[PDB]
């Protein structure tokens, strides 16, 4: 039957997409350092099949690591219009999603999500390199979860 | 079945190709006391079909400033050279039994840096612009030694056809002939792949991505396709030219093993140069041949263009 | 009011405006314009949705956090839209397409569900309900789009009497399919205009005024009833039009006439794609409907509204489609088109 | 020699995990084939090994249960899958596991370790845990006037 | 005392620089360079195999935070407002009322997650250990507004996490 | 009881390395270019 062929398709697509995500080096804070530590040997990036690439063209998921400033915002923004979809936003750390330490500060975007649509919400001042690997998972899990085929379908 | 063969010598090139990303990966991740891909299947052996899948359902982007009509013959172009230049390898019989082969491969080795010259251009950027400029002084620089180098190793084979080279290395290895020569060679074929430690036309440090900056999905894909088949086959050529294995006239596959293992170590020996090195700095990669490999190179022609002469040991033609 | 719906902090994105409202079909042009006025001055949003959740990623930010809720809701469920309408004030309706899919024809969307939601939301209890048909709604027009919009348009005001009615022309905007659709066929070859396009005329809105007379209609105690017509300020020809839109985009324009038969089986050959259809026989007799004049209905100008002319708002549009030749050409380098005296 | 040794405790390995069915099942699941002591079990289900030569790190681990909470945890599972009485062994925060030493019991604590519930329906919610400030004066019904 | 790092003038004896127009010539270092990178191929790897294999921790890790509770079952929170007062993000906000019974009980404990910086100052404010950062820190959320901690979802956590948090406080709790 | 606290050893902890250790290896000069012209001397024959 048709739905269980668009099934499949969904199947694999969404597979390909989560196995390998690409990620962005948009590193901006202390939460970078982590972000390098997942990358480090003892977590390694590599295994679950995600590798830092830049140039957003070739690359699905931002991980928006350190403070988001107002002198900054708009080259987010930007640079997150570059990529092209499906594109993927992951918030590390306080700061970039809800202000952090600096929530009342005069050039501090209140959360980097009032920028890009953020997807999933890292929290931690840093997250341990194994919270934000446990977020790279579950958003691995939302990518195997997603119905595009499915709802052409039921267009 | 000459499509049959046209297609053996494909679809397993592309499959290798697939997987040198993957024995690339891990390799290297070794190298840094990591592990590399290992969750997708065993071992991460289903890696490259799964970026495969999405280079190719991706969206692949057209910028705004792009020049559509080379933008998009540029990867075609590279793809259709890089497994174009298969053909004449003289693997056990070669597909292409052309009387010119090197001259033939040289030829489409200058070719392809035209795919690298209009896809920087057309992207209309620039970072890809800066890329395709080195790209010009790296591949010219380093096209020099290439040709004056094969000049000298092939002097001893007595002509320009590859599978001769099979019969000048029945009982020794031509690398034992011209080691310093094979030396230089094998940095050309670093630099002409555009792989490290010369690999500046990315430039990934200082250049985010060179003349791949504007390429997104399939096309990036497809040039990433070209620079891997041409690694391995530059690879091949190396393993065809000095180190020769035998080859029974009755079972070649004796020979396609040997030749299959000859590439697969020295395209190993590629990733691990490109693991254990700084990068150079553009001049430099230029300063390093024009004053040191070219003379060097230059005299070792002298040298064996007279030396088949002062030994009575000048091959045959035929 | 009740305790929490009184107005309250100076209309930013953290302020209590009280305009609690559900928004059918907010995933896509209006529905996300709509929502991001409703997101600026601070409303709860209830936005329903069927797509994939990553296509309603765009309507994430624009709303302070806890604003906008998004729900699951499927057109032939009158549960969904109940749980969708619990607790909102308005419930505007924005679902539409310009196609007939394989599950749903042109009743479906434009009479079926928009029965369903009125109804629904006059049991739930809500004040206001913002029903959108189209301008040239006829129930004789050849197109059934605008017949089943007509349609609708009585079975909506027969099932909630004081729902506000707000037929829009035709909207103009970065994603418009009306502009855009005259840039992108320029692909097949010359742009094929029905008797060379010099009979129909043409009256389009722009989307962010459609979007603020929306706004304005809800916070107007008027509209309650009322039947507004949303159209622009000025009356192109739309030969003249498709001049404008070429002269904006610097593209070649290659004006040529095709009989109305051939163009309904151009029209069937695109309908034939099981993908986004680029031309169908609505769409192709639509571009040839003229823009009914209706100085009865009321304006746009009488919610407090002045239409910005197609000109100033033009260059947004079509500057994607130009080439890198005339990328930076300014708003003022192509004259205005000709435009007939309404 | 220690080549033979060597391809031989592969075959312990697939003897391990019982038989070659279990080694595929632990190889595709857990992406790893070696071998340990079963420290314990959770009423969960899952599987928590421990083999001290490995390095510091790598001694403790767990194969997760393939269902828990009405959920098929077959081949997605997290980190939330432990329970908090053994988070605490399996992170190196002590070396008593709760078969050993199990931790003190007391009402107030849960029976059934929710995982993280975000995505699924049971999502938690932000709102107000205080009452109203200010109240109403609630007119009166007589028409009077 | 210091040293000089780069003050090594080479020999010019016919040995030395035919050592070194060796090494040029024949890149000999470069080959070293090779060798390190070998050795350590052939070296064991440090990946651990995540989520089945965590990195160790230590009992006065910092992660999500939770309200504790006595034994008995009443909350140890009774409204002093230490750790609003000593937050360095201002992340908690506490609204205190006199309960039915009489004790003073906040009415409404809030910490934003989104806010804090996870300094761990609350729970050395606390004068009853109400307010502790748990041994959690794999809680991220899809939304924004899952990180908006109230008054229950904090008891929730003291509940759900009792039985870890007790047994790091007591293996603690003297060092404080 | 006695007051406990983390303390090194009684002894005192071992010695701590810090010099650089870059090891000595490979031939001279001489035979390097003794070695690759014996070679390129039986390749030649
Ligand atoms: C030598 C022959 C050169 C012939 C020629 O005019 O080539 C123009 C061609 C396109 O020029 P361009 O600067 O990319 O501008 C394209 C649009 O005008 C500007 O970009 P665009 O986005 O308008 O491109 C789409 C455009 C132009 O069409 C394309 O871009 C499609 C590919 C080129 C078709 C010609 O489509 C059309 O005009 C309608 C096509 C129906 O330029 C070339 O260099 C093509 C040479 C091909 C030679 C043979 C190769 C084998
Ligand atoms: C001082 O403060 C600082 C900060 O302070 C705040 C900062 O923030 C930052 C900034 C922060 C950062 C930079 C972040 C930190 C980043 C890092 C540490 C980087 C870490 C990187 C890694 C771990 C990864 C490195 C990558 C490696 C080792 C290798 C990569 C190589 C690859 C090959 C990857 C794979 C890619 C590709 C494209 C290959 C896949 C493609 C294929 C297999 C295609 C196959 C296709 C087929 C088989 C097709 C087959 C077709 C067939 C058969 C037929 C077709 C024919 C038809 C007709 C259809 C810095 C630097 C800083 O310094
Ligand atoms: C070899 C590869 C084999 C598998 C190829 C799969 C390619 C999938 C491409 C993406 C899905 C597009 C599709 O079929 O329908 C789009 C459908 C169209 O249905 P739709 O009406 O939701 O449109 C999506 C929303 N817009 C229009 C805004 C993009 O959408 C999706 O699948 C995503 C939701
Ligand atoms: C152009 C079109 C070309 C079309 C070619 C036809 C095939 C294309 C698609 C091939 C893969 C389809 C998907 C099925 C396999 C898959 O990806 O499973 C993922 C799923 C992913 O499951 P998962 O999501 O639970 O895995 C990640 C999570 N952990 C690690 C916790 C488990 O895995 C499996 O289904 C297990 C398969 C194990 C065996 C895999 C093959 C081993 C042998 C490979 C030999 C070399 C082949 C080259
Ligand atoms: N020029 C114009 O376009 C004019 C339009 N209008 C009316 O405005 C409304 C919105 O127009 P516009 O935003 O441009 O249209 P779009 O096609 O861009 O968006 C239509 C919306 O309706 C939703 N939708 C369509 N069919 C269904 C269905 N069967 N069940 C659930 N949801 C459905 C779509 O969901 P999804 O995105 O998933 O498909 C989408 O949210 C329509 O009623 C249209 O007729 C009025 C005057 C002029
Ligand atoms: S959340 Fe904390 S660690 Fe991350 S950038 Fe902000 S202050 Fe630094
Ligand atoms: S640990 Fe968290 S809640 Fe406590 S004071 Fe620090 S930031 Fe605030
Ligand atoms: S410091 Fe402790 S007791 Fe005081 S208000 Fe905070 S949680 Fe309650």
């Amino acid at each position: 039957r048709g739905e269980y062929v668009v099934a499949k398709l969904d199947d694999l697509v969404n597979w390909a997409r989560r196995s390998s995500l690409w990620p962005m080096t948009f590193g901006l804070a202390c939460c970078a350092v982590e972000m390098m530590h997942m990358a480090a040997p003892r977590y390694d990036m590599d295994r679950f099949g995600v590798v830092f690439r830049a140039s957003p063209r070739q690359s699905d998921v931002m991980i928006v690591a350190g403070t988001l400033t107002n002198k900054m915002a708009p080259a987010l923004r930007k640079v997150y219009d570059q990529m092209p979809e499906p594109r993927y936003v992951v918030s590390m750390g306080s700061c970039a999603n809800g202000g952090g330490y600096y929530h009342y500060s005069y050039s501090v975007v209140r959360g980097c999500d009032r920028i890009v649509p953020v997807d999933i919400y890292v929290p931690g001042c840093p997250p341990t390199a194994e919270a934000l690997l446990y977020g790279i998972l579950q958003l691995q899990r939302k990518i195997k979860r997603e119905k595009r085929l499915r709802i052409w379908y039921r267009r | 079945m000459f499509m049959i063969n046209i297609l053996s010598l494909i679809i397993p090139i592309l499959l290798a190709v697939a997987f040198l990303t993957l024995v690339e990966r891990k390799v290297l991740g070794y190298m840094q006391l990591r592990k590399g891909p290992n969750v997708v299947g065993p071992y991460g052996l289903l890696q490259p079909i799964a970026d495969a899948l999405k280079l190719v359902t991706k969206e692949p982007l057209r910028p705004g400033t792009s020049s559509i009509s080379m933008f998009i013959i540029a990867p075609i172009l590279g793809l259709s050279l890089a497994l174009t230049m298969w053909v004449p390898l003289p693997m056990p019989y070669p597909l292409i039994n052309m009387n010119l082969g090197v001259l033939f491969m040289l030829a489409m080795s200058s070719l392809a840096v035209y795919s690298i010259l209009w896809s920087g251009w057309a992207s209309n950027s620039k970072y890809a612009l800066i890329g395709a400029l080195r790209a010009v002084a790296q591949t010219i620089s380093y096209e020099v030694t290439l040709a004056i180098i094969l000049l000298s190793v092939l002097l001893m084979n007595g002509s320009y056809t590859l599978s001769t080279l099979i019969t000048t290395q029945e009982h020794i290895w031509m690398i034992f002939t011209s080691w310093p020569l094979a030396m230089m060679w094998f940095i050309s074929t670093l630099a002409e792949t555009n792989r490290a430690p010369f690999d500046l036309t990315e430039g990934e440090s200082e250049l985010v991505s060179g003349f791949n900056v504007e390429y997104a999905a399939g096309p990036f894909a497809m040039f990433f396709m070209a620079e891997y088949a041409n690694i391995i086959m530059m690879n091949a050529f190396t393993a065809i030219l000095f180190l020769g294995a035998s080859h029974d006239p009755h079972t070649p596959e004796l020979y396609t093993i040997n030749f299959v293992l000859k590439t697969l170590a020295l395209t190993i020996t590629f990733l691990w140069i490109r693991a254990s090195y700084p990068r150079f700095r553009y001049d430099q990669l230029m300063h390093l041949l024009w004053k040191s490999f070219l003379p060097l190179t230059l005299a070792l022609c002298m040298w064996h263009i007279s030396l088949p002469i002062m030994t009575a040991s000048i091959p045959p033609q035929s | 009011l009740h305790h929490a719906l009184i107005p309250h902090g100076k209309g930013g994105r953290s302020s209590v405006s009280g305009i609690v409202a559900t928004v059918f079909g907010a995933t896509g042009f209006l529905g996300r314009y709509v929502v991001n006025h409703l997101g600026r001055m601070g409303s709860q949003v209830i936005v329903p949705y069927r797509c994939e959740p990553y296509d309603t990623m765009h309507l994430r930010p624009m709303g302070d956090l806890g604003q906008i809720i998004f729900m699951e809701w499927n057109g032939k469920d009158k549960d969904s839209i109940r749980k969708v309408v619990e607790h909102s004030n308005v419930v505007i309706n924005l679902v539409g397409r310009e196609w007939e899919t394989k599950n749903f024809d042109f009743e479906d969307v434009f009479v079926k569900i928009p029965h369903a939601i009125a109804q629904v939301s006059k049991e739930a209890g809500v004040e206001k309900l913002i029903h959108i048909s189209h301008l040239n709604a006829d129930i004789k027009s050849p197109s059934r789009y605008l017949r089943s919009k007509a349609v609708g348009e009585k079975e909506v005001r027969a099932a909630f009497p004081e729902a506000t009615i707000i037929k829009p022309s035709d909207i103009f905007g970065r994603e418009d399919r009306f502009l855009n659709y005259f840039a992108s066929m320029r692909w097949f070859g010359g742009v094929p205009l029905i008797s060379l396009g010099k009979e129909t005329v043409k009256q389009p809105v722009y989307i962010v005024d459609v979007s603020k007379g929306i706004i304005n209609a809800i916070k107007d105690p008027d509209a309650k009833g009322k039947t507004f017509a949303f159209v622009g300020p000025n009356r192109y020809l739309l030969f003249d039009l498709v001049q404008y839109i070429f002269a904006v985009a610097y593209r070649p324009f290659l004006p040529y006439p095709l009989p109305h038969f051939a163009y309904r089986w151009v029209g069937r050959l695109f309908e034939v794609s099981p993908f986004e259809p680029w031309t169908t026989r609505d769409k192709v007799e639509r571009v040839h409907m003229s823009d009914m004049t209706l100085p009865h209905l009321p304006g746009l100008e009488d919610l407090g509204i002045q239409a910005t002319p197609l000109e100033l708002k033009a260059i947004e549009v079509l500057r994607r489609h130009r080439t890198y030749r005339w990328l930076t050409s300014e708003m003022e380098d192509v004259k205005p088109a000709k435009t007939v005296n309404i | 020699m220690e080549l033979v040794q060597v391809l031989r405790r592969g075959l312990q390995q697939v003897s391990g995990h019982g038989g070659l069915r279990g080694y595929l099942r632990v190889l595709f699941r857990a992406n790893d084939v070696r071998v340990g002591t079963l420290v314990g079990e959770d009423k969960y289900g899952n599987k928590y090994y421990e083999d001290n030569k490995q390095f510091f790190g790598r001694h403790r681990w767990v194969i997760y249960t393939t269902e828990m909470n009405g959920r098929d945890t077959f081949w997605d599972v997290d980190g939330s899958m432990v329970p908090p009485e053994w988070h605490r062994w399996l992170h190196c925060m002590t070396d008593d596991p709760p078969t050993t030493k199990p931790p003190t019991a007391r009402k107030y604590i849960w029976t059934n370790h929710k995982f993280n519930v975000s995505g699924t329906p049971q999502q938690y919610v932000p709102y107000s845990t205080t009452r109203k400030k200010i109240q109403e004066w609630v007119p009166p019904s007589t028409p009077y006037k | 005392t210091y040293k000089f790092v780069n003050m090594r003038e080479p020999s010019m004896d016919m040995k030395s620089v035919t050592d070194r127009a060796a090494q040029t010539l024949l890149w000999t270092e470069l080959v070293r360079g090779l060798g390190m990178t070998l050795s350590y191929l052939f070296r064991e790897p440090a990946t651990i195999n995540y989520p089945f294999e965590k990195g160790p921790l230590s009992p006065r890790f910092r992660g999500e935070h939770a309200l504790r509770r006595y034994p008995s079952g009443e909350e140890r929170c009774i409204a002093c407002k230490l750790c609003e007062a000593v937050c360095p993000a201002q992340a908690i906000t506490i609204e205190a009322e006199p309960r039915a019974d009489g004790s003073r009980r906040t009415t409404r404990y809030d910490i934003d997650m989104t806010k804090c910086i996870y300094c761990g100052f609350c729970q050395e404010a606390c004068p009853v250990d109400a307010i502790v950062e748990g041994p959690n820190f794999e809680f991220s959320t899809e939304t924004h507004e899952e990180l908006l901690y109230n008054k229950e979802k904090l008891l929730n956590n003291g509940d759900k996490w009792e039985a870890e948090i007790a047994a790091n406080i007591q293996a603690d709790y003297l060092y404080r | 009881s006695k007051v406990k606290q983390d303390m090194p050893p009684p002894g005192g902890y071992g010695p701590i390395d810090y010099k650089r250790n870059l090891p000595r290896r490979g031939l001279s000069g001489y035979s390097m270019f003794a070695v690759g012209i014996g070679t390129l001397l039986f390749g030649y024959w």
